[PDB]
């Protein structure tokens, strides 16, 4: 249920777990093959997250019908990379001026 | 031995019938080096009735130990069409349920070649594999061929 902690919006986990287990070129011989197996390990091995073609998917997800996706799917490579990263900038000491 | 062990999976008729046997026979296969040897796995797999049992056959590297099977026998021989019969009789008995196995194990580029390198036809038979395989299930890999350098 790892996503969960993520960003990827429900409606974009089943896409999340294709981009797991190629990005991995994970096993696809049996079912036993299970997808949050590869999230965890991707998860751990973020580096294979980052050499994919995500525009050609896009162009599948097009394809099937979903539309444009290449910005949501360059969002859910960047929350494999770093779970719910928070974007919050960093807090830093006050400035003199500030201070002051 | 490879011939006594596989002749014990000949003894029941019916292929192989279980796990088991398939693991056993796969075994065998990664050991096989005869040519009757290799006929007779290929005859035991087409008389391999059990779906699950030939599934697994093809989880256990079964395509790529039919594709090292037609690799020894080279890109043109007219003996070796005794092999190309039981090994595409087999194939064809094979359930490959999706595209990217025959990518993986590389069969296809054999069957292609060995179809326009002029007893059943080994090209008849070559030709009956081709089509089966257009209706395997919905698979896209994303294509790893991206230019954009793992963002440093």
């Amino acid at each position: 249920e790892v996503l969960d902690g993520s960003r990827v919006h429900p409606e974009t986990y089943e896409w999340a777990r294709k981009m797991a287990v190629d990005a991995l070129e994970y096993d696809e011989s049996a079912e036993d093959a299970n997808p949050a197996g590869a999230l965890e390990e991707i998860l751990e091995n973020p580096e294979r997250l980052k050499d994919l073609d995500l525009d050609a998917f896009a162009e599948e997800l097009e394809r099937q019908g979903y539309g444009d996706k290449h910005i949501t799917l360059y969002d859910i490579r960047a929350e494999l990379s770093c779970r719910y990263k928070d974007l919050r900038t960093a807090y830093r000491s006050p400035n003199t001026e500030e201070i002051f | 031995s490879v011939d006594g062990e596989l002749e014990a999976l000949m003894e029941n008729g019916e292929g192989l019938s279980d796990k088991n046997q398939v693991l056993s026979l796969s075994r065998l296969m990664v050991r096989i080096e005869t040519l009757e040897q290799k006929l007779t796995c290929l005859e035991l797999i087409q008389n391999t009735h059990s779906q699950s049992c030939l599934k697994s056959f093809l989880e256990r590297h079964g395509l790529s130990l039919l594709w090292i099977w037609m690799a020894e026998l080279g890109d043109g021989r007219e003996s070796n069409q005794k092999l190309q019969e039981e090994i595409i009789k087999t194939l064809e008995h094979l359930p490959i349920p999706t595209k990217n196995m025959l990518e993986e194990s590389k069969v296809l580029p054999i069957i292609q070649r060995w179809s326009q390198t002029k007893t059943v036809d080994i090209s008849d038979l070559a030709t009956k594999l081709l089509d089966s395989w257009k209706d395997l299930k919905e698979v896209y890999r994303i294509p790893k061929k991206s230019q954009t350098e793992k963002e440093n």
